[PDB]
């Protein structure tokens, strides 16, 4: 019987990996001929020996059966251990606890608290679809009993039934009626929690759960009244989880009622005056405050209230308390937009702070405070941005660029050129399903194309390396050929398009080993619509195409042989298929 | 062409480094093991490291890891030789390789590296030599290292002249699952330890399949080695010419030889495994031995390694000759043999328990590799004809040489 | 060592 | 502590400084900045015991670059150690010079090194040379003011034949830094007496020796016949690099050798052991012989042709070590040993290395594609490996018989009806498109090739846009061939990819797809279902260009990572 | 006596060469 | 409620182990490995809240040894703070001055007490003396 003691000492006294592995193996291949003997003396070390194992990273799979073995014992410890290694590796997708249901059910009406405690926490924490409809009347029957300690069991068990299978949540409507008067923090906490879940799953509660909406109130103020905490007083602050349980409720009670937030103002109004936030506690409490006020119908008071304390928590040097104010104000993006552009250039030197978070949600703030009036000015700021962003957030910041410019964008022409210049400089940060997006817009604009022509002309002869800015490019190159080059039938003036470099560039990215596979069929059906949109080259694409029939790849190679059979048996038939896609939201 | 060579910890903490040409900064160490941890991460880890426009090329050593910083396209072999003979130094000069004699020897290990190379270049790779010039308990340099023979040092005075051979023939055999062998090489190595006084110029001679072709002796029994290298001072030309193994031996041990060629007879020890394993009910070793060796040699030490299951326990062991021990470090069962006369045929019969659950991933099939080292054993049948020993004063030498065969890659394939 | 201070230091 | 030090060398007790220097050795090694005591040691460097100097020197070039200003105070103790008769102490004098990264500091060692450039003593010779080459590295303009170019040359033809090959290797350093102008090129006399001294040469002068033949370009056959046969003793010698360097200069004059004469033949059968050897040489050194052997393999592929059995992959060998064994096996590849490829290739299949059965089931791949004998056994293969029921392995067998069919698959209407009902739940957008591709194109021996298709076009609009153009294509396809079981199938394609899909590459596709079906569905069948042409597979052998660079380049970096040197130097 | 193979002597040439 | 807590030391090694969340061996070794990668790879001054997979990655040690909490942006950030330092009390008042050394050896007592404070990520037992007389009461039982 080795000890988890010695087990730790020896695996701490392993300095190599192999050594370490190597001992591991010998514990586990120990552990499992003590096993196979069914050993029952020595069982609690085993499973602590195997636990320890599993948790370094050692398979543990053997070490299931005996699990199962000791749940169903009766040692205290020999339970204990089993239900240790149920609630660790006893998972729904292990299917190893399917036999462990009627071991829950013998347990589930155990007359040591210890056991019914324990079995209702393993339950809890490893809830199943499948175990909970033979457990959910148990459940609901340990929620009617006056054991204040196992009242707190019975709502997390009911918790946990409820997020698991929503269907079973009409069994517990009337197992919580009238327990809002429980005199323990626990068990009301408990039964605040379970409202709170009913009221979230489903609506149809919203109405029964919104009477209690008054007796709340009252226990919140009782609570607020006195200030002192001999247990669950934590920095000055008495019951900060159940302040905060209630503070949730009421922001989630009464959000789309007047009668709700009416009743509970006077409550919000109390609690952001009377709390201080000098604390972590205090500060929580506050954004807990102010994220219920904002999310319900409260006063202009209340918002004006709220707002302040945003902005005031928004200058503390505190990483926590910075991010907590990005995450307020983000929260309160629509609602109290106008006072939220006053904290403009608090989101602007957010995006600057040294703090991933920080930045990511001063960034966040900047992108959902964009309006059709800061736009233009904005676009210069986020140009900024991406161009000396991280680069994790190069990426982020262009596509909330283009969506900007796609949502709220001041003018075709100044969006257009936004995208282009999004292009230009995020090259690889492009995201690759943006590419369908900014064709879908280009295709829709049908009055400015002679000038994104020549910039996609423009751009394509530069660099091909990016994907979907050289995607782009041959797109508009396969809608526009007619109208980036006027009058290249033939030779004449030297011009940007001559009706040659085109050609070239094409065949270069098809030729170029720097292509995806979709790249290059962009660039072969530009180049196939090309020869009836451009009548000025003529009679060469033919020849590549008949060439380019034989690539590596199946699509490519097939691609190539239709455009072939097309250039050489349905010359003339080559325009009757040629006409422009249509063009929809 | 490294820039600096540095040895390195099992935690990336540098236990020595000597910067050789200065192109590199010496904080390029502390990026190595990141860039090793994701390579490992990714199977996309090597030996030869690449960090922006400098390679990182490393060694796995017994405790440390020899990363040898490059800048340029320096040679990669000429690298690995100079981190080989390095190691190789410290090993004579140490006899641990691991962290305690790293920080324990440093102030002559710098000064071993200072006089090792030079700009990138290594000047001094004799461990005698080194030695008589760096101690860690200095004269100038000696002469041997500038004299043509740098590996025969002048003047060694002896009582008595006698060189230990050792004729090490390892067997090899690549048997697939299917009961065939694919790959059946075996490698000579013909390594004396000459403890003798003075200079003497071994002649070394021996029944060579050329040597007896060339002679018109070509009728009996001649070794035919594929590949013949030979030592550092073993003469090239003259082995070119005529065939003729005329060098200086080493003052100690030293590998003068070492043949390898394809081997075609059957092998020495012939194991069939057969795997009765039930479906997560027991397992079965039908693991028969029979020895195709000469009856007259016997396979010393034989350990015939026989692969149990990853998660197999309460396993029982049905043999007749030969010990079976199961090591779960080794997740297998070798089949160990003090004496393995030839001829010798050996059955067992394994069984175990497996356990209920099935395992999640699969653990595959390593071959299945014997121990086996019979000695005094010729399986090629070269026999050495005679060593020339010559020396200047002139003294009657009394050269000897073992014949030992073991078992190299002797690994079959698992059904 | 780093291991045997507390966690909080209390 | 630091203070204490100071005091400990400023003191005039032996033991004491020496305790002293070796504390502060110790703490640099442990990573203490020790560069602050530097000017202290400065005074305390001058002292008559070889263990005190040799610690005081690594000091000054360990500090040298953190102060600059502070190793002005060491040109007079260089200066007069330079001069000690000692050959170990101007050896150590003459590297620390050279050592020292100071722009001003080798302006006055000029003379130093002009006067060790004619030491008598063999190793003061080397340590000369490699001050000069280091002089000439740090500063070239300086290094061509003092002349030295001149005496390295001359090391060349003297004695010290380890101080010939060190100042060979320096030359060849500073030429391989120079812009070519200049060259140290020798005439036939200098390749001759480098030869004569390469036998007596040490393992590292061999290397040096063998470098300067590797840039000497032979112009006549006896002269290249000569080098061959003084490099033949080169692959007889125990040193990896020594064998390595003999093969490249064998190979570089392969070059300009006849293939009438039999110096040819005999190199080639000469190489063929070597190989063999290099081949079981250690792990580390296992890539590097893998490496050379495929830059070789291009140039003279038929010295291995009978080097097949060391080509597999031992069970103890390293993942890149199994990885060049299965690369050498692919080039290798030949009917000859077409079942050992194959049994090889089942028995690599059958490991738990994902990666290592993926490039498993690529080399089968595309050796049933280089090799049509074995179209059939890598059709069995292939299939043998989708049954076994591996997700990995299936996706592998795909993907293989569907380059098949796109490369032979005049013979591949066998495996439709196997391949038709081989767990096609797979989401492998690799495997997925590869099944798409071949029901699309081998759309005959299937009669559910409409009811498979069916399952495909639930997420169409949103699988992907390779797939979604591939399950495009197969649509089309069916129509064309079967229009009575797919009319209906190919108008929901058409309407799925032409209104519900926003792609504009596949937009753009179904656009011409149904332009071409309202047109002429009988020209439909000769411009979509036509017949393609050889597919032209893209060739893994390097181009003649690069081959010829590379021999030269044998068992440097750029041969390892299979780049051009000046593609992969910063 | 050793493990391996016990040593044997060794003579200094072919003698049957001449 | 708190999908996943880990206690990962400063080196990487993981004291503790607690995920809310069903998922699979190899999807939690290497969510885990992510999490101590982004922990390591993160300085003191980022304010010790992560948004990693739109989870709360919230980490604040305060010893050599790191601890982790994953929950969902449904409710305030300091609450998880608090939460994880009223945890930290209550298991040093059941201990003793708990060290690193301690909590290696006592892993099934943490387990225990984790378990007897906090089921399925959410919280159980507000007040700090009644859990940990419940720990006692459960100790002594045997």
């Amino acid at each position: 019987p080795i000890r988890l003691r010695e087990l730790i000492r020896t695996i701490r006294t392993a300095r190599t990996q192999a050594e370490e592995r190597e001992m591991i193996q010998k514990e586990c291949a120990a552990i499992r001929s003590s096993f196979r003997e069914e050993d029952n003396t020595y069982r609690c070390r085993n499973v602590a020996k195997l636990l320890y194992m599993h948790m370094l990273g050692y398979p543990a799979h053997f070490g299931q059966l005996e699990c199962l073995k000791l749940i169903a014992s009766q040692k205290f410890t020999d339970k204990r251990i089993g239900y240790l290694g149920a609630m660790l590796l006893l998972d729904e997708r292990q299917d190893v606890h399917l036999l462990m249901t009627n071991c829950i059910k013998n347990d589930l009406n155990h007359s040591t608290q210890f056991v019914q405690g324990l079995a209702l926490c393993t339950l809890g924490c490893m809830g199943s679809s499948e175990m909970c409809r033979d457990l959910a009347g148990e459940v609901e029957k340990l929620l009617k009993t006056s054991n204040s300690y196992l009242r707190k069991k019975a709502a997390l068990c009911a918790v946990h039934v409820i997020r698991k299978v929503p269907e079973l949540m009409e069994m517990f409507l009337p197992a919580t009626k009238n327990l809002l008067n429980e005199k323990n923090h626990g068990v009301l906490h408990t039964s605040v929690v379970l409202l709170t879940e009913m009221c979230e799953r489903s609506p149809d509660m919203l109405a029964h759960f919104r009477k209690l909406v008054p007796q709340l109130v009252r226990i919140l103020k009782n609570l607020i009244m006195s200030g002192y905490s001999p247990e669950h007083d934590v920095s000055g602050i008495s019951d900060p989880f159940l302040q905060v349980r209630i503070l949730r409720l009421l922001r989630i009670l009464g959000r789309n009622d007047d009668d709700s937030s009416e009743a509970m103002n006077d409550i919000l109004a109390q609690v952001a005056t009377n709390t201080e936030t000098s604390k972590n506690v205090g500060n929580a409490i506050l954004y807990e405050t102010v994220l219920t006020i904002m999310d319900i119908k409260s006063e202009s008071g209340l918002r004006v209230l709220a707002i302040n304390i945003l902005g005031r928590f928004l200058l503390n040097n505190d990483k926590n308390i910075r991010y907590v104010a990005l995450t307020s104000l983000l929260k309160t993006v629509q609602t109290d937009h106008n006072a939220v552009q006053r904290h403009r250039s608090t989101i602007v030197d957010c995006l600057k702070d040294l703090d991933v978070s920080i930045k990511r949600r001063a960034m966040e703030l900047s992108f959902a405070l964009v309006n059709g009036n800061n736009i233009r000015g904005m676009m210069k700021e986020l140009l900024y941005f991406l161009d000396s962003c991280e680069p994790e957030f190069k990426a982020d910041c262009a596509s909330g660029i283009f969506l900007a410019a796609e949502k709220y964008a001041p003018s075709k022409r100044w969006h257009i050129d936004t995208i282009m210049r999004v292009l230009t400089t995020a090259g690889s940060y492009v995201r690759d399903d943006a590419v369908p997006n900014l064709i879908q817009l280009i295709t829709n604009s049908v009055e400015m194309h002679a000038y994104t022509v020549q910039r996609l002309y423009k751009a394509i002869l530069g660099d091909y390396s990016q994907q979907p800015l050289v995607q782009v490019a041959a797109w508009c190159i396969g809608e526009y050929g007619d109208l980036l080059v006027s009058g290249q039938c033939e030779e004449e003036e030297p011009i940007q398009v001559t009706e040659d470099e085109v050609l070239d560039i094409l065949e270069s990215v098809l030729i170029s080993n720097m292509s995806t596979s979709v790249t290059r069929g962009y660039a072969l059906t530009a180049i196939m619509k090309l020869s009836t949109r451009f009548t000025c080259t003529v009679n060469r694409i033919k020849k590549v195409v008949s060439i380019y029939g034989s690539s590596i790849d199946v699509e490519l190679q097939q691609r190539a042989v239709e455009y072939n059979a097309l250039f050489k048996k349905y010359d003339h038939m080559r325009s009757a298929l040629l006409e422009r896609m249509p063009v929809m939201e | 062409s490294a820039s600096a060579v540095y040895v390195l910890d099992l935690k990336g903490k540098v236990l020595i480094c000597r910067n050789y040409r200065g192109d590199v900064d010496m904080s390029e160490v502390e990026h190595f093991m990141p860039i090793l941890m994701e390579k490992e991460e990714e199977g996309m880890l090597s030996p030869i490291l690449a960090h922006g426009g400098v390679r990182f090329m490393w060694i796995k050593h017994n405790n440390l890891y020899l990363v040898a910083t490059s800048k340029k396209n320096a040679c990669v072999s000429l690298v690995f030789s100079f981190l080989y003979k390095v190691v190789q130094v410290f090993s004579e000069y140490f006899k641990e390789l691991e962290e305690e004699s790293i920080r324990d020897n440093f102030v002559i290990i710098y000064e071993l590296l200072d006089e090792l190379m030079d700009f990138g270049y290594p000047q001094t790779t004799d461990s005698k030599i080194l030695q008589e010039y760096i101690t860690q308990e200095a004269p100038r340099p000696p002469a041997t290292v500038t004299n043509a023979v740098s590996w025969r040092s002048e003047g060694i005075k002896y009582r008595k002249n006698e060189v230990f051979l050792d004729v090490i023939e390892a067997v090899n055999l690549l048997v697939s699952a299917n009961g065939n062998v694919l790959r059946s090489e075996i490698v000579g190595s013909i390594k004396m330890r000459v403890f003798l006084s003075g200079m003497p110029e071994l002649r070394l001679g021996l029944n060579d399949k050329v040597l007896f072709d060339n002679t018109g002796r070509g009728k009996s029994k001649s070794v035919e080695l594929e590949d013949v290298k030979f030592h550092q001072c073993v003469r090239l030309s003259r082995f070119e010419n005529d065939r003729t193994i005329s060098f200086i031996p080493p003052d100690g041990e030293f590998e003068l030889m070492s043949y390898r060629l394809n081997t075609h007879v059957k092998p020495l020890i012939w194991i069939e495994s057969v795997i009765e394993k039930h479906s997560h009910s027991r397992i079965e070793y039908m693991v028969k031995a029979k020895s195709q060796f000469k009856r007259r040699s016997t396979a010393n030490n034989v350990e015939i390694h026989i692969p149990v299951p990853n998660d197999a326990d309460s396993p029982k062991f049905k043999t007749t000759v030969g010990s079976v021990k199961w090591v779960p470090e080794n997740s297998e069962i070798v089949w160990s043999v003090k004496s393995f006369p030839g001829g010798k045929e050996y059955l067992m019969r394994a069984h175990f328990g497996l356990p209920s659950v099935e395992a999640e991933d699969k653990e595959g099939k390593p071959p299945i590799s014997v121990k086996f080292e019979i000695p005094y054993f010729t399986t090629s049948g070269i026999q050495v004809r005679y060593l020339k020993i010559i020396e200047k004063s002139g003294y009657q030498a009394l050269p000897w040489v073992r014949y030992i065969t073991q078992n190299g890659d002797y690994q079959l394939r698992t059904q | 060592k780093g291991e045997n201070t507390s966690l909080l230091h209390p | 502590e630091i203070f204490e030090l100071k005091a400990e060398l400023n003191s005039d007790k032996k033991e004491k400084k020496k305790e002293a220097v070796k504390k502060v050795i110790a703490s640099m090694t442990v990573g203490k900045d020790v560069s602050a005591l530097f000017p202290d040691v400065v005074n305390c460097m001058q002292t008559d015991n070889l263990e005190l100097k040799k610690l005081v020197y690594l000091y000054l070039m360990n500090y040298a670059k953190s102060q600059p200003d502070m190793a002005i105070m060491a040109v007079n103790t260089f200066v007069k150690d330079c001069e000690d008769p000692n050959p170990l102490i101007r050896a150590l004098a003459v590297r620390t010079m050279g050592c020292i990264r100071v722009d001003k500091i080798t302006e006055y060692l000029c003379e130093p090194l002009r006067k060790c450039l004619k030491d008598e003593d063999p190793y003061v010779r080397k340590t000369a040379a490699v001050c000069v080459a280091k002089l000439h590295d740090i500063n070239a303009q300086l290094v061509e003011d003092q002349g030295f170019l001149d005496t390295l040359k001359d090391l060349i033809s003297d004695s010290n034949p380890m101080v010939v090959a060190n100042a060979v290797a320096a030359l060849s350093e500073i030429a391989e830094s120079h812009p070519s102008s200049n060259l140290l090129d020798l005439n036939p006399q200098s390749i001759n007496k480098l030869l004569t001294a390469l036998n007596e040469c040490t393992e590292w002068g061999q290397i040096f020796i063998l470098d300067c033949l590797a840039n000497y370009m032979p112009k006549d056959d006896r002269e290249a016949q000569s080098i061959c046969e003084r490099v033949t003793p080169r692959l007889s010698h125990a040193n990896s690099a020594v064998v390595l360097s003999a093969v490249k200069v064998l190979m570089k004059f392969m070059e300009m050798l006849s293939k009438d004469l039999d110096y040819y033949g005999t190199l080639l059968k000469k190489l063929a052991p070597p190989l063999v050897t290099l081949l079981s040489a250690e792990p580390e050194l296992q890539y590097v012989a893998l490496r050379n052997i495929n830059l070789i393999v291009q140039k003279r592929p038929e010295i291995l042709k009978h080097e097949m059995k060391v080509f597999f992959v031992k069970y103890n060998d390293p993942i890149y070590v199994k990885l060049e064994k299965l690369d050498i096996m692919i080039r290798l590849a030949s009917q000859a040993n077409i079942a050992q490829v194959l049994a090889e290739l089942r028995e690599y299949a059958t490991e738990v290395d994902v990666d290592f059965v993926r490039k498993a089931v690529r080399a089968i791949g595309r050796c049933a594609i280089k090799v049509e004998q074995s179209a059939e056994r890598c059709v069995s293969t292939l299939l043998d490996l989708i049954q076994t029921k591996v997700n990995y392995v299936v996706q592998e067998a795909i993907v293989v018989i569907k380059d098949i069919f796109r490369k032979y698959p005049n013979k591949y209407e066998s495996v439709i009806a196997t391949l038709c009902e081989n767990l096609d739940s797979l989401d492998e957008p690799e495997a997925r498109a590869a099944m798409i591709w071949i029901v699309g194109e081998y759309a005959e021996r299937i009669d559910n090739a409409d009811e498979l298709l069916e399952s495909f076009l639930e997420g169409f609009h949103d699988k992907s846009t390779q797939v979604q153009l591939q399950l495009l294509t197969a649509i089309v396809k069916l129509f064309l061939k079967k229009p009575t079981e797919t009319q209906e199938l190919v108008q929901q394609v058409l309407s799925l990819a032409t209104q519900d899909s926003d792609n504009p590459d596949l937009r753009d596709r179904g656009y011409i797809y149904w332009r071409l079906l309202s047109t002429d569905p009988v020209a439909a069948k000769e411009v979509v279902l036509a017949e393609k042409p050889l597919i032209s597979e893209e060739t893994d052998l390097i181009e003649p260009t690069l081959l010829d660079e590379l021999i030269c380049y044998i068992g440097t970096l750029a041969s390892v990572y299979h780049k051009p040197p000046s593609a992969f130097v910063e | 006596d050793r493990k391996g193979g016990s040593y044997s002597q060794a003579a200094g040439s072919d003698s049957a060469q001449s | 409620m708190i999908h996943f807590i880990l206690l990962f030391s400063r080196q990487g090694k993981l004291r503790l182990q607690k995920w809310y969340i069903t998922l699979p061996d190899k999807e939690r070794k290497k969510i885990t490995r992510e999490i101590v990668q982004i922990i390591l790879s993160r300085g003191h001054r980022t304010s010790s809240f992560v948004d990693w997979k739109e989870l709360k990655l919230v980490y604040k040690r305060y010893a050599s040894l790191y601890f982790c909490c994953a929950i969902e942006n449904q409710d305030n950030e300091l609450l998880t703070l608090e939460i994880v330092h009223r945890y930290v009390e209550l298991l040093d008042k059941y201990f003793g001055n708990v060290c690193e050394l301690d909590i290696i050896f006592n892993f099934e007592k943490a387990y225990f007490i984790l378990d007897e404070f906090i089921i399925g990520g959410e919280i159980q037992e507000t007040s700090k003396k009644i859990a940990v007389k419940a720990i006692e009461d459960s100790d002594m039982l045997q």
